Protein backbone atom coordinates (compact mmCIF):
# COMPACT_ATOMS: atom_id res chain seq x y z
CA UNK A 1 0.00 0.00 0.00
CA UNK A 2 2.25 3.39 -1.43
CA UNK A 3 0.47 5.26 1.54
CA UNK A 4 3.78 4.01 2.58
CA UNK A 5 7.31 5.10 3.13
CA UNK A 6 9.70 2.87 1.73
CA UNK A 7 13.39 1.76 3.23
CA UNK A 8 14.48 -1.43 5.41
CA UNK A 9 18.35 -0.87 6.05
CA UNK A 10 19.80 1.34 8.47
CA UNK A 11 21.29 2.11 12.01
CA UNK A 12 19.00 2.84 15.44
CA UNK A 13 19.85 4.21 19.08
CA UNK A 14 16.96 3.94 21.55
CA UNK A 15 15.04 6.41 22.99
CA UNK A 16 12.20 4.95 24.38
CA UNK A 17 11.33 1.42 24.81
CA UNK A 18 8.92 -1.47 26.64
CA UNK A 19 9.17 -5.05 24.98
CA UNK A 20 12.85 -5.66 25.53
CA UNK A 21 12.05 -8.08 22.60
CA UNK A 22 11.31 -5.68 19.19
CA UNK A 23 13.88 -2.63 18.14
CA UNK A 24 11.22 -0.26 16.47
CA UNK A 25 13.11 1.84 13.92
CA UNK A 26 10.10 4.44 14.20
CA UNK A 27 6.64 4.59 13.00
CA UNK A 28 7.73 5.18 9.24
CA UNK A 29 4.34 6.89 8.48
CA UNK A 30 1.11 7.93 9.27
CA UNK A 31 -2.11 9.26 7.80
CA UNK A 32 -5.53 9.24 8.59
CA UNK A 33 -8.03 8.01 5.61
CA UNK A 34 -11.04 9.24 5.98
CA UNK A 35 -12.74 7.89 3.05
CA UNK A 36 -15.76 8.87 0.87
CA UNK A 37 -19.65 8.96 0.09
CA UNK A 38 -19.14 5.48 -0.34
CA UNK A 39 -17.61 4.72 2.71
CA UNK A 40 -15.18 5.40 5.25
CA UNK A 41 -12.43 3.99 6.91
CA UNK A 42 -11.53 7.42 8.76
CA UNK A 43 -9.06 5.08 10.72
CA UNK A 44 -5.02 6.18 10.61
CA UNK A 45 -3.46 4.14 8.45
CA UNK A 46 0.34 3.28 9.40
CA UNK A 47 3.55 1.80 8.84
CA UNK A 48 6.45 0.60 10.63
CA UNK A 49 9.25 -1.12 10.46
CA UNK A 50 11.28 -3.50 13.37
CA UNK A 51 14.25 -6.01 14.03
CA UNK A 52 13.24 -8.51 16.87
CA UNK A 53 15.67 -9.97 18.88
CA UNK A 54 17.24 -13.32 18.59
CA UNK B 1 10.00 -17.53 20.41
CA UNK B 2 10.75 -20.16 17.56
CA UNK B 3 12.44 -17.69 15.45
CA UNK B 4 14.47 -16.81 18.12
CA UNK B 5 15.62 -19.96 18.35
CA UNK B 6 17.07 -19.55 14.75
CA UNK B 7 17.03 -23.09 13.37
CA UNK B 8 17.76 -24.68 10.25
CA UNK B 9 17.77 -28.55 9.21
CA UNK B 10 19.52 -28.47 5.33
CA UNK B 11 18.38 -30.69 3.04
CA UNK B 12 21.37 -32.67 1.32
CA UNK B 13 20.15 -36.41 1.72
CA UNK B 14 18.35 -38.34 -0.64
CA UNK B 15 14.36 -37.30 -0.44
CA UNK B 16 13.83 -40.82 -0.26
CA UNK B 17 14.09 -40.07 -3.88
CA UNK B 18 13.20 -42.42 -6.70
CA UNK B 19 10.83 -44.76 -4.94
CA UNK B 20 8.74 -42.00 -5.05
CA UNK B 21 8.88 -41.59 -8.76
CA UNK B 22 7.77 -44.40 -11.64
CA UNK B 23 10.32 -46.67 -13.60
CA UNK B 24 9.87 -45.58 -17.14
CA UNK B 25 10.02 -41.55 -16.11
CA UNK B 26 13.86 -43.01 -16.07
CA UNK B 27 16.47 -42.55 -18.29
CA UNK B 28 19.82 -44.32 -18.33
CA UNK B 29 22.62 -41.64 -18.62
CA UNK B 30 26.26 -43.52 -18.51
CA UNK B 31 27.42 -46.87 -17.12
CA UNK B 32 30.49 -47.41 -14.83
CA UNK B 33 32.70 -50.75 -14.35
CA UNK B 34 35.89 -51.16 -12.55
CA UNK B 35 37.33 -53.71 -9.42
CA UNK B 36 34.28 -52.02 -7.40
CA UNK B 37 31.74 -53.94 -9.65
CA UNK B 38 29.90 -52.27 -11.92
CA UNK B 39 27.38 -49.68 -11.32
CA UNK B 40 24.80 -47.45 -13.32
CA UNK B 41 23.72 -44.16 -13.97
CA UNK B 42 20.08 -42.78 -14.19
CA UNK B 43 18.17 -39.90 -14.72
CA UNK B 44 15.10 -38.70 -12.60
CA UNK B 45 12.20 -36.72 -14.64
CA UNK B 46 13.73 -33.77 -11.99
CA UNK B 47 16.87 -33.88 -13.58
CA UNK B 48 18.67 -35.94 -10.76
CA UNK B 49 21.74 -38.29 -11.47
CA UNK B 50 21.55 -41.44 -9.52
CA UNK B 51 24.09 -44.28 -8.90
CA UNK B 52 22.78 -47.98 -8.81
CA UNK B 53 24.22 -51.74 -8.93
CA UNK B 54 23.27 -55.45 -8.86
CA UNK B 55 20.93 -55.69 -5.86
CA UNK B 56 19.57 -52.25 -5.20
CA UNK B 57 16.50 -50.73 -6.40
CA UNK C 1 14.52 -15.45 38.23
CA UNK C 2 17.06 -13.08 37.74
CA UNK C 3 19.75 -12.35 34.89
CA UNK C 4 19.25 -13.86 31.57
CA UNK C 5 22.84 -14.35 29.55
CA UNK C 6 26.21 -15.13 29.86
CA UNK C 7 28.98 -15.41 27.52
CA UNK C 8 32.43 -15.27 27.93
CA UNK C 9 35.98 -15.28 25.87
CA UNK C 10 39.04 -16.13 28.73
CA UNK C 11 39.35 -12.30 29.17
CA UNK C 12 36.21 -10.61 29.45
CA UNK C 13 32.16 -11.38 29.55
CA UNK C 14 29.31 -10.01 28.13
CA UNK C 15 26.51 -10.48 30.31
CA UNK C 16 22.78 -9.89 29.97
CA UNK C 17 20.30 -9.35 32.29
CA UNK C 18 17.23 -7.91 34.71
CA UNK C 19 17.22 -6.06 37.23
CA UNK C 20 14.92 -5.28 40.24
CA UNK C 21 15.13 -1.42 39.64
CA UNK C 22 17.18 1.75 39.91
CA UNK C 23 18.68 -0.14 43.20
CA UNK C 24 19.85 -3.22 42.69
CA UNK C 25 21.01 -2.34 39.31
CA UNK C 26 22.67 0.01 41.29
CA UNK C 27 23.69 -2.65 44.18
CA UNK C 28 24.94 -5.24 41.48
CA UNK C 29 26.82 -2.19 39.11
CA UNK C 30 28.48 -0.68 42.73
CA UNK C 31 29.45 -4.51 43.55
CA UNK C 32 31.94 -4.63 40.31
CA UNK C 33 33.42 -0.77 38.92
CA UNK C 34 33.02 1.85 36.79
CA UNK C 35 34.94 3.48 33.86
CA UNK C 36 35.48 6.10 31.48
CA UNK C 37 35.40 4.06 28.32
CA UNK C 38 37.85 5.72 25.37
CA UNK C 39 38.54 4.64 21.48
CA UNK C 40 36.35 1.17 20.94
CA UNK C 41 37.13 -0.97 18.17
CA UNK C 42 34.05 -2.30 15.95
CA UNK C 43 34.62 -6.18 15.28
CA UNK C 44 32.53 -8.84 13.27
CA UNK C 45 30.81 -10.16 16.22
CA UNK C 46 28.89 -6.70 16.54
CA UNK C 47 27.63 -6.88 13.00
CA UNK C 48 26.92 -10.41 13.99
CA UNK C 49 24.74 -9.30 17.25
CA UNK C 50 22.98 -6.78 14.70
CA UNK C 51 22.96 -10.03 11.94
CA UNK C 52 20.83 -11.79 15.22
CA UNK C 53 23.18 -14.64 13.88
CA UNK C 54 24.50 -14.77 17.34
CA UNK C 55 21.84 -15.68 19.55
CA UNK C 56 21.62 -13.11 21.92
Amino acid sequence: VEMLTSDATIEEFPEAQVSPFFKNIDLQTAKQVGGAQVGVPILVEFKITMTSNY
Amino acid sequence: DELGPVNANPVAACNEPLCSFDLDQLKLVAVVTGDASPVAMVEDPAGRGHIVRRNTR
Amino acid sequence: VWVKTFSENNNAVSIDGSAVSHDEVAEFMRGLNGVVWTPKGMGRLVDRRRDSKTAR
